[PDB]
């Protein structure tokens, strides 16, 4: 109600609009180095 | 209903400082988005700054390094502080709560701010006595004149605001001396002109000067 | 930033009709626009958001529309208080901004003014400066014509006019002009006249007085 | 912070006798108080060094007394030059503080007021506000009580009053009071009166006038 707002808001994308307000998908990658063995490495070192 | 009491406003010389503020009658300033907008005659209107409910700040590039906004929870009062104005900034600033995508929902009445090295000056008021001719009818017009003051504006009232209908006031006008001048007029029934005498109460708030003058028919056949 | 454009620069409609207002922008807004109302000497009031989301306290007479940098507001069955300036507000980026504004005026009927003259008061002469004011109140339209005549000579360059604002209840204007004089010029000149022409007047009206009337 | 209390509230006595000014502090000290005199509108003057050491510019009639927490000031053979207020300040540590003051009055004999009531001037009535002025002169006691009556109805609560210090020459006092009302309210009633009660009179004396008497 009045002064009683639902905390979220919708985006309501429309296609024909300009590029600046168009939906975008973002992926954030994080690297963590604890005092523990590493589990992620780089592949390409093979030779015949 | 929802009201915001404003404060501050007045004259400052260039290179100085001033702190403005406004308060909330009922609403929680701490828990909602708050913003300033400055409105100037003949130049338009602009957006200034805002504080987000998380306390974050955000400005317009025109006042960076010269304006700053904050909020005091101890008194539920929004505040505003000024550094080194420009003559262009001459405008009336307003406090208003917006929500979300920036509907500017509720507004205060606004408070003017004026910058100049010119010092403050008190106003002079000249009352106007109604003519005998205007009493021939249902109603007559009573007025007064205020001039030779600095700066604008000047608030006026008649019988301490007891009356409501028939009051017309004029906007101020620049004197070549740099001062301003304005006028007012109130409309009243004819019968009490010889019975009730009406007195105008004038407020020059930026100089905090008040002048009270009467209006009486007297005698104009002379 | 992004700039907005408002048309018309002036709109004047009679009561009971339907007024229309359109706004245009350099870059699209994707239906996030909003309209605000501000009467003179009053704080602005929110009206409608986006394409068609009207505010809570506003009547159904208000309705806007649009998309893709072209947006239109239409109001039906105009009412006298609806006189104000109106504002559209931007959403496309930071910073925000909003357009120049539009003033809407009502036309009801034409009515003649009331003309009065007021002599300089004793305090003025004691100050060494005298001034003369002629008041034209409660007339229609704004464009009233008034002239000053000094000792049968046209002194067009020593007077300053002043304008009021439209009274909502009556829909009539008012005008004040001031003739400013020096003490010596005031005492040397004796006869003072003002000539007024107005559409609500059948004929031009002239008012005059003599300095000897005190 | 250590707070003092001067006692009694006022001192009223005839010349030639002994004076007794008592003072109390919040927290107990040892000989860390003093006395300060002030004839009204003048420079306060230092009286007594410590509890009992007297300054060289001060005659022998004065004497101070102190304790852990009670402290009293004594002066003998009171004289007209002594009419003034009296103050206590702490020369100990806290940092330093003061007291609330006490006034000394020199008593000769009781004198009734001179009462005259004056109507509002023309300028006041022209300004829309009317006021009535009553004046009491050359009276002792200072505890002269003044009241306003309008149409024989008590209206003593529409006033703000001030009373002068003691008159050195006549050992009496004079009072100024004003009864002010709006012009319409002033016209509502017909007769205005003021009541004065004093010790020198066998009964309170009242003066009055009618509004129609100009």
């Amino acid at each position: 109600g009045f002064n009683c707002y639902f905390p979220l808001q919708s985006y309501g994308f429309q296609p024909t609009n300009g590029v600046g307000y168009q939906p975008y998908r973002v992926v954030v990658l994080s690297f963590e180095l604890l005092h523990a063995p590493a589990t992620v490495c780089g592949p390409k070192k093979s030779t015949n | 209903e929802v009201q915001l009491v404003e404060s501050g406003g007045g004259l400052v010389q260039p290179g100085g400082s001033l702190r403005l503020s406004c308060a909330a009658s009922e609403i929680t300033v701490s828990r909602n988005y708050m913003s300033w907008v400055r409105q100037a005659p003949g130049k338009g209107l602009e957006w200034v700054s805002v504080i987000y409910s998380g306390g974050s700040t955000f400005y317009a590039d025109s006042v960076k390094g010269r304006f700053t906004i904050s909020r005091d929870n101890s008194r539920n009062t929004l505040y505003l502080q000024m550094n080194s104005l420009r003559a262009d900034d001459t405008a009336v600033y307003y406090c208003a709560r917006d929500y979300g995508d920036f509907y500017f929902d509720y507004w205060g009445q606004g408070t003017l701010v004026t910058v100049s090295s010119a010092s403050t000056k008190g106003p002079s008021v000249f009352p106007l006595a109604p003519s005998s001719k205007s009493t021939s009818g249902g109603t007559a017009a009573l007025g007064c004149l205020v001039k030779d003051y600095f700066p604008e504006p000047v608030t006026v009232s008649w019988n301490s605001g007891a009356l409501t209908s028939g009051v017309h006031t004029f906007p101020a006008v620049l004197q070549s001396s740099g001062l301003y001048s304005l006028s007012s007029v109130v409309t009243v029934p004819s019968s009490s002109l010889g019975t009730q005498t009406y007195i105008c109460n004038v407020n020059h708030k930026p100089s905090n000067t008040k002048v009270d003058k009467r209006v009486e028919p007297k005698s104009c056949d002379k | 930033e992004i700039v907005l454009t408002q048309s018309p620069g002036t709109l004047s409609l009679s009561p009971g009709e339907r007024a229309t207002l359109s706004c245009r922008a350099s870059q699209s807004i994707s239906s996030y626009l909003a309209w605000y109302q501000q009467k003179p000497g009053q704080a602005p009031r929110l009206l409608i958001y986006g394409a068609s989301s009207r505010a809570t306290g506003i009547p159904d007479r208000f309705s806007g529309s649009g998309s893709e940098t072209d947006f239109t507001l239409t109001i039906s069955r105009l009412e006298p208080e609806d006189f104000a300036v109106y504002f559209c507000q931007q959403y496309g980026s930071s910073p925000r901004t909003f357009g120049q504004g539009t003033k809407l005026e009502i036309k009801r009927t034409v009515a003649a003014p009331s003309v009065f003259i007021f002599p300089p008061s004793d305090e003025q002469l004691k100050s060494g400066t005298a001034s003369v004011v002629c008041l034209l109140n409660n007339f229609y339209p704004r464009e009233a014509k008034v002239q000053w005549k000094v000792d049968n000579a046209l002194q067009s360059g020593n007077s300053q006019e002043s304008v009021t604002e439209q009274d909502s209840k009556d829909s009539t204007y008012s005008l004040s002009s001031t003739l400013t004089l020096s003490k010596a010029d005031y005492e040397k000149h004796k006869v003072y006249a003002c000539e007024v022409t107005h559409q609500g007047l059948s004929s031009p009206v002239t008012k005059s007085f003599n300095r000897g009337e005190c």
